[PDB]
C-alpha cells in the first residue's frame, strides 16, 4: 500500500511536468516574453548597479 | 631578489612558469609558490625559453589559478642533513613526517649531486654473509656492495627486505639508511613501529638508521626526488661522517616508473614500452652516487618490481647493468613453496668466484647448479612422460634434485608468523658443509618432506626422526 | 609587458610589432596607417584580396610587396619591415589577422573596453543607452577604460539578455532561466 | 502535497549573480572542449556548461583551458558558453547516504528525493600519513569458512579479491555484506562497519538486482550503493572510485568503522585507457597509460585502519580485480597485487568443478591478515592451513599407489575440501564457523563418510545448540577458546559424532 501511494505521487508529478511544459510553451507565446524583457533589463540595471 | 614569475600552464603536475623579471633561475634550481598549503616545490627541468622555464612539481597540484606568483628559491632543494637525521623521517622535502620536530642540521646539501669520479672510487672485495642459505651458495653478498632483487610484489619485495633488515642492520653498526621509494604506508609504519621496537630507531637515545620514506600514493614527479634525498643523506654519512653506511631502497621500479611518467608530460618522445628516453641517464646518475669510494663504503640494497613480471623488459634491463650481485626472485619458486623465491639458475655475484669462496665452496656450488640445471632440463621430459621413464642414472639425480630443491627452502625469523615455522639463521661454514654432504647423498635416504621449509642439516636429521615418530 | 597576452594568431607578430613599436611609440600611428593600408587593400578587392590567396613566389611576393608601399607612403617603418616579414614567412593571409590583433593590442594600450550585450532581437536605444550607462558607472568599466558595448543578435538566446565584459557575465535570458525552472521542477 | 514540494522548488528558484563565468566553446568533440577565456581557473575546477553539463578544467594553457567533459558530448557543442562553478571537484558526504543509491553526481537513482549530506568533500585526497595508521586489531568476518580462515581479512587493509569474470564475482563481497548484518546490525559503533559498494561498468539491470536483493535481506539501511553503470560516460566512471572513496572517508574521519569494496577496478582502468587515449597521452604496456599506476596506487592508500588519534577509523578496501584469462602476469592485475595486501585469487577451474565458493589457496595471502583474526580463529584454525597445503602436495602426487599416512591426509584433505564450500548468497554466523573447524582440526571429521558432510554440518550446529548452545555462548563473549572450553568442545564434538 506504502509503494503503490509512492507511486502515485510519482505518476502525479510527471503529470504535473507535461503540464509544465504546456505551461512555457503557452507563456513563450505571449508578448509577455517581449514584456518580460523589460523586467529583466530593469532588474539587471538594478542587479549591476549593486555590483 | 625572488625571480616573479605567472604560471603559465599547468599541463599536470609539470607546471610551467613565465618569469616576468629577466633574470632566469638555471636548470635544477628550485622555486616556492606560495600556496594556501604552505609552498608549492617545483623544480626547474627546461628553459622552453621566451623567459617561460618548466618545471616539474614536487608536491601535489590542483587549486592552481593559472598566472600567480613564484619566486625563485634557487638551485637544487637542499635538504637537512647532520647525525640529527638519525631518528627522523622525512619527507622529500625534508619535512619530518614522524613529527620529532626540526631536523638540527650544520650541512644542508643539494639533492643533485655529480656522481663521485674514476679515480676516487675505491673497490671492495669483503665478503658480507647474510646468514640465508641461498644466498650464501648462490651469490655471497659484499660488504659494501650493490644487492638487487626482482620483487615478489612486497609479498615477496618486503618480506626479503625484512630478512635483510633483520640480519645485515644488526650485523652492521654503522648508520644505516632506509629509503623507501613509492611503498604503501602500511609497510612504512610497520617497519616505523618494528624498528622502533628493536631499538634500531632509540627514542630515549639515537638511532643508527635514518629514514625516508615516499609513499606510493605520493604524485609522480614528487616520487622522482625521493630517491635523490636519499642518496643525499647516503652522501652526508659516506662523505662528512666517513663511516661505513648500509642502504636499503625500494621500490626503485617506482623510481623508474615516475620518470617514465612525467617524461611524457614534459613533453620528451616516449622510447619503447613507454620508458623514458632519459632512462639511461637517470639510471646512470643514481647508480653511480651508491659507489664505494675511498671516502666510505655503503652496503647498497635496491629492489625492482619486475613491470609485469617481465625481466627482458627495458627497466629489468638497465638494473642488471649496476648490480654487484643479483638475486632475481621469481614467482614460479614462490609456487614451489620455496622461500625464498629466488630462482636458483639467475642468482650471480662477483664473489661467485672460484678463489674467493675457495674452492670447496665453488665445488660444491658448482655441482649444485649442474644438478639442478639437469632437473629443469627434465622437467619437460618428467612432465611429458613420467619420472619412471627417466634413465636410471638420471633419476637419481632427479631425485638428488628434488631433495636439493626442498633443501633451499629455511624459515625466516622476521616472517617466522608469517611462514608459522619459528625463523633460521644458519653458518656459511655450516651450509657449505650441509650441502657438500647433500651432494655426496649422506643424507639422501630420509624424506623429502624433512628437507622441505626446515634449517640446516643436522634439522633435517630431526625432522626425520619427528617423522618418524 | 605588452597588456594582454594574444599571441599564436601570429600574435607573437603582433605582440613584436607592438613592443618594437611601443618603445618608439608610434603604435598609434602604426595601427593607424596599418589599418589604412589593410582597408585599401580590403579596397582593392580584384585579385587584392584574391591575390591575398597565397600561392606567389618568395620574389613575386616582394614585388606586392614593393606594390603595397607604391600604394601609399605613411607607414611606421617598423610595419614596411612587418611586411617584409610577413613576405618572408609567406604568409599574407595572416595579415589582416595581425591587423585584427594588433588592433586588439592597441586598444588594449588606449585602454577601451570591449563589451556585449547579447539579444534575442535587437532591443531599444533608451535601453542600450541604460545599460552602457550603468555598465559604465559600474565597477565593471574600468577607471579610464572606455566600454565598446555591442549589442549582437543572436535568435538562439531565446528572449531576455546576457551581458558580458571582463569575463564576467550575467545571463538572465528567458532561456536560461526557464532551464533552470525546468530542471528545477523536474526533481 | 506533490503540489507544496513543488512550488517549495519553484520558490528556490530567485536570481543569478554576476561573477566571473563565460568560456566560449571552440574545438569540441571527443570529449573534451577547448574553451577560450576562463582566465582565472583553480586547478581542477568543476566547470557547468550552459549546455546543462559539467566537466572538470584538466589542462590550464597559455590563452586555452581544455575542460573534460564530465557527461555525454550530445548535448555540447561550439561556442557554448561554460561558466565556472568555481570550486574544486567535491562531492557530497555526510551521514545520510546510508541506504541511498545515489549516481557519480551524487544524484539520489534511488529516487528518494535529496539527500542528506553533511559536508562536500574534494574527490581527490592524500592518504593519511605513517603516524596516523594504527596496526590493525579487529577482524572483518565474511562468515565464510576459508574466506575468514584460511584467508584473514581485518580491518583498514586493501585486500585484493582477484579472479575472473562473472564467476558470480560480485557474490563473495555480498556476502562479507551480509555476514555483518549481524554486527552492523548490533549496537556497539565499534562493530559497526558501515559498507560502500561501488558498482563501476555493470549493466544497471545486473545493478537492479543487485539492489534489490539487498533490500531483500534489508541489508540497504547500512550500507551506500554508488553507480556508474557500463553505459555512463566513462569520465563519470574515472571519477567514480574516488568519490566513493570520499564518501568512506567521512565514516573514516568520524573513527568510525567502514568498508568499501570497489567493484571493479580493472573496468577503471579501461576507462582510464578510453580517457587517456582521448587526452592523445601515450599508452603504456596493453596499452594502458603509464599514469594507470598513479591512478590505481593514489585509489588504493586511501583505505586504511588510523590511529588512536583520528580516532581509529578503518576504511577497509575490497578491491575487485577482473583477470581477462586469469592473466596473473596481466599489467592491470600484477599492477594492483603490488599496491594491494594479499590476494583472494578466486580458482575459476573449481568453480566451475563445483567447489563454490572456490578459493585457490595457494594463490591467496594476506599480507598482515593473521594478527586480524580473534584468539578462537587462531587456535580452532591452527595450521589448517599448513595441512590442506599438506593436501595440496598430496593431491599434487596422489596422480598411484598410497601410503597409509598419505592416504589419511588424503582422506581428511578431500573431507575438509568438502566443509569448505558454502551456498551461494547465504553466508554462515562467526559463532558457527568456530566449531565446524574445530570438528575437522581436530580429527571428528576424519571418519565421518564423504556423503554425509552436508549433513553433518547442519546437524552437528544444531546438535550444539540443542545441547548446549551455552558453549556457543561462551565462544561467543570469550572469543578465546579456553582449556576447559576445548575439552568441552571435544568431548561434545565427540559426542555429536557418535550420532
Amino acid at each position: 500500500w506504502v509503494r503503490y501511494e509512492a507511486s502515485l505521487r510519482q505518476l502525479e508529478q510527471r503529470q504535473l511536468a507535461k503540464s509544465v511544459i504546456s505551461r512555457v510553451q503557452s507563456e513563450l507565446g505571449n508578448p509577455k516574453f517581449q514584456e518580460k524583457v523589460l523586467q529583466q533589463s530593469i532588474s539587471e540595471i538594478e542587479q549591476l548597479l549593486s555590483k | 631578489t625572488p625571480i616573479t614569475g605567472k604560471v603559465t600552464a599547468v599541463i599536470g603536475a609539470i607546471v610551467d612558469v613565465h618569469f616576468e623579471q629577466s633574470e632566469l633561475p638555471a636548470i635544477l634550481n628550485a622555486l616556492e609558490i606560495k600556496t594556501p598549503q604552505g609552498k608549492l616545490v617545483l623544480e626547474v627541468a627546461q628553459h622552453l625559453g621566451e623567459n617561460t622555464v618548466r618545471t616539474i612539481a614536487m608536491d601535489g597540484t590542483e587549486g592552481l589559478v593559472r598566472g600567480e606568483k613564484v619566486l625563485d628559491t634557487g638551485g637544487p632543494i637542499s635538504v637537512p642533513v647532520g647525525r640529527e637525521t638519525l631518528g627522523r623521517i622525512i619527507n622529500v622535502i625534508g619535512e619530518p613526517i614522524d613529527e620529532r620536530g626540526p631536523i638540527k642540521s650544520k650541512l644542508r646539501k643539494p639533492i643533485h649531486a655529480d656522481p663521485p669520479s674514476f679515480a676516487e672510487q675505491s673497490t671492495s672485495a669483503e665478503i658480507l654473509e647474510t646468514g640465508i642459505k641461498v644466498v650464501d651458495l648462490l651469490a655471497p653478498y659484499a660488504r659494501g656492495g650493490k644487492i638487487g632483487l626482482f620483487g615478489g610484489a612486497g609479498v615477496g619485495k618486503t618480506v626479503f627486505i625484512q630478512e635483510l633488515i633483520n640480519n645485515i642492520a644488526k650485523a652492521h653498526g654503522g648508520f644505516s639508511v632506509f629509503t623507501g621509494v613509492g611503498e604503501r604506508t602500511r609497510e612504512g609504519n610497520d617497519l616505523y613501529r618494528e624498528m622502533k621496537e628493536t631499538g634500531v630507531i632509540n627514542l630515549e637515545g639515537e638511532s643508527k638508521v635514518a629514514l625516508v620514506f615516499g609513499q606510493m600514493n605520493e604524485p609522480p614527479g614528487a616520487r622522482a626526488r625521493v630517491a635523490l634525498t636519499g642518496l643525499t643523506i647516503a652522501e652526508y654519512f659516506r662523505d662528512e661522517e666517513g663511516q661505513d653506511v648500509l642502504l636499503f631502497i625500494d621500490n626503485i621500479f617506482r623510481f623508474t616508473q615516475a620518470g617514465s611518467e612525467v617524461s611524457a608530460l614534459l613533453g620528451r618522445i616516449p622510447s619503447a614500452v613507454g620508458y623514458q628516453p632519459t632512462l639511461a641517464t637517470d639510471m646512470g646518475l643514481l647508480q653511480e652516487r651508491i659507489t664505494t669510494t675511498k671516502k666510505g663504503s655503503v652496503t647498497s640494497v635496491q629492489a625492482v618490481y619486475v613491470p609485469a613480471d617481465d625481466l627482458t623488459d627495458p627497466a629489468p634491463a638497465t638494473t642488471f647493468a649496476h648490480l654487484d650481485a643479483t638475486t632475481v626472485l621469481s614467482r614460479g619458486i614462490s609456487e614451489l613453496g620455496i622461500y625464498p623465491a629466488v630462482d636458483p639458475l639467475d642468482s650471480k655475484s662477483r664473489l661467485l668466484d672460484a678463489a674467493v669462496v675457495g674452492q670447496e665452496h665453488y665445488d660444491v656450488a658448482s655441482k649444485v647448479q649442474e644438478t639442478l640445471q639437469t632437473y629443469k632440463s627434465l622437467q619437460d621430459i618428467i612432465a611429458i612422460l613420467g619420472m619412471d621413464e627417466l634413465s636410471e642414472q638420471d633419476k637419481l639425480t632427479v631425485e638428488r634434485a628434488r631433495k636439493i630443491q626442498r633443501f633451499l627452502s629455511q624459515p625466516f625469523a622476521v616472517a617466522e608468523v608469517f611462514t608459522g615455522i619459528p625463523g633460521k639463521l644458519v653458518r656459511l661454514k655450516d651450509t657449505v658443509a650441509s650441502f657438500k654432504a647433500v651432494l655426496e647423498g649422506k643424507y639422501d635416504n630420509i624424506p623429502e618432506h624433512a628437507f622441505y621449509m626446515v634449517g640446516g642439516i643436522e634439522d633435517v636429521v630431526a625432522k626425520a626422526e619427528k617423522l618418524a615418530a | 609587458p605588452p597588456p594582454v597576452r594574444l599571441f599564436g594568431v601570429e600574435g607573437t607578430y603582433a605582440t613584436a610589432l607592438y613592443q618594437a613599436a611601443a618603445k618608439n611609440s608610434s603604435i598609434d600611428a602604426a595601427f593607424q596607417s596599418l589599418q589604412k593600408v589593410e582597408s585599401t587593400v580590403k579596397k582593392n578587392p580584384k585579385l587584392g584580396h584574391l591575390l591575398l590567396n597565397p600561392a606567389l613566389s618568395l620574389k613575386d611576393r616582394n614585388s606586392v610587396i614593393d606594390a603595397i608601399v607604391e600604394t601609399h607612403k605613411n607607414l611606421d617603418g617598423y610595419v614596411v619591415n612587418l611586411l617584409k616579414v610577413l613576405s618572408e614567412n609567406n604568409r599574407l593571409g595572416c595579415f589582416e589577422k595581425i591587423a585584427s590583433d594588433f588592433g586588439v593590442l592597441n586598444d588594449a594600450h588606449n585602454g577601451l573596453l570591449k563589451g556585449t550585450v547579447t539579444s534575442a532581437e535587437p532591443l531599444d536605444p533608451k535601453s542600450f543607452k541604460r545599460i552602457e550607462k550603468a555598465l559604465s558607472a559600474s565597477k565593471l568599466v574600468g577607471q579610464g577604460k572606455s566600454l565598446k558595448l555591442e549589442n549582437v543578435v543572436k535568435p538562439e538566446i531565446k528572449g531576455g539578455l546576457i551581458v558580458e565584459l571582463g569575463d564576467k557575465t550575467v545571463d538572465l535570458s528567458i532561456s536560461t532561466k526557464i532551464q533552470k525552472l525546468n530542471k528545477v521542477l523536474e526533481d | 502535497e506533490v503540489s507544496s514540494i513543488l512550488e517549495e522548488r519553484i520558490k528556490g528558484v530567485s536570481d543569478e549573480a554576476n561573477l566571473n563565468e563565460t568560456g566560449r566553446v571552440l574545438a569540441v568533440g571527443d570529449g573534451i572542449a577547448r574553451v577560450f577565456g576562463l582566465n582565472n581557473i583553480q586547478a581542477e575546477e568543476l566547470v557547468e556548461f550552459s549546455s546543462g553539463v559539467k566537466g572538470m578544467a584538466l589542462n590550464l594553457e597559455p590563452g586555452q583551458v581544455g575542460i573534460v567533459l564530465f557527461g555525454s558530448d550530445r548535448l555540447v557543442k561550439e561556442g557554448e558558453l561554460v561558466k565556472r562553478t568555481g570550486n574544486i571537484v567535491d562531492v557530497p558526504v555526510g551521514p545520510g547516504l546510508l541506504g541511498r543509491v545515489v549516481d557519480a553526481l551524487g544524484n539520489p537513482i534511488d529516487g528518494k528525493g535529496p539527500i542528506d549530506a553533511a559536508g562536500r568533500s574534494r574527490a581527490q585526497v592524500k592518504a593519511p600519513g605513517i603516524l596516523p595508521r594504527r596496526s590493525v586489531h579487529e577482524p572483518v568476518q565474511t562468515g565464510l569458512k576459508a574466506v575468514d580462515a584460511l584467508v584473514p581479512i581485518g580491518r583498514g587493509q586493501r585486500e585484493l579479491i582477484i579472479g575472473d569474470r562473472q564467476t558470480g564475482k560480485t557474490a563473495v563481497a555480498l556476502d562479507t555484506i551480509l555476514n555483518q548484518k549481524r554486527w552492523n546490525n548490533g549496537s556497539d559503533e565499534s562493530k559497526k562497519l558501515y559498507c560502500v559498494y561501488v558498482a563501476v561498468g555493470q549493466k544497471r539491470s545486473t545493478v537492479a538486482q543487485l539492489v534489490q536483493t539487498l533490500e531483500q535481506h534489508d541489508a540497504m539501511k547500512y550500507s551506500i550503493i554508488v553507480a556508474a553503470t557500463a553505459s555512463e560516460a566513462a569520465p563519470l566512471q574515472y571519477l567514480a572510485p574516488f568519490t566513493a572513496a570520499s564518501i568512506g572517508e567521512w565514516f573514516r574521519d568520524n573513527g568510525k568503522h567502514a568498508l568499501i569494496v570497489y567493484d571493479d577496478l580493472s573496468k577503471q582502468a579501461v576507462a582510464y585507457r578510453q580517457l587517456s587515449l582521448l587526452l592523445r597521452r601515450p599508452p603504456g604496456r596493453e596499452a594502458y597509460p603509464g599514469d594507470v599506476f598513479y591512478l590505481h596506487s593514489r585509489l588504493l592508500e586511501r583505505a586504511a585502519k588510523l590511529s588512536e588519534k583520528e580516532g581509529s577509523g578503518s576504511l577497509t578496501a575490497l578491491p575487485v580485480i577482473e583477470t581477462q584469462g586469469g592473466d596473473v602476469s596481466a599489467y592491470i592485475p600484477t599492477n594492483v597485487i603490488s599496491i594491494t595486501d594479499g590476494q583472494i585469487f578466486l580458482e575459476a577451474e573449481l568453480f566451475y568443478k563445483g567447489i563454490r565458493p572456490a578459493i585457490n589457496v595457494g594463490l591467496s595471502v594476506s599480507r598482515v591478515g593473521s594478527a586480524a583474526q580473534v584468539k578462537a580463529l587462531k587456535q580452532v584454525a591452527g595450521s589448517l592451513k599448513l595441512f590442506l597445503a599438506q593436501y595440496r602436495e598430496v593431491a599434487a602426487f596422489a596422480q598411484s599407489d598410497l601410503d597409509a599416512s598419505t592416504k589419511q591426509t588424503l582422506v581428511r584433505g578431500e573431507r575438509l575440501t568438502q566443509l569448505l564450500k558454502q551456498n551461494q548468497y547465504s553466508p554462515l554466523a562467526t559463532e558457527e564457523q568456530v566449531p565446524l573447524i574445530y570438528a575437522g582440526v581436530n580429527g571428528h571429521l576424519d571418519g565421518i563418510e564423504l556423503s554425509r558432510i552436508g549433513e553433518f554440518e547442519s546437524s552437528f550446529l544444531s546438535y550444539l545448540k540443542s545441547n548446549h548452545n551455552e558453549l556457543l555462548t561462551e565462544i561467543r563473549e570469550k572469543g578465546e577458546l579456553s582449556k576447559e572450553l576445548l575439552a568441552s568442545l571435544k568431548s561434545a564434538t565427540e559426542s555429536f559424532v557418535a550420532t
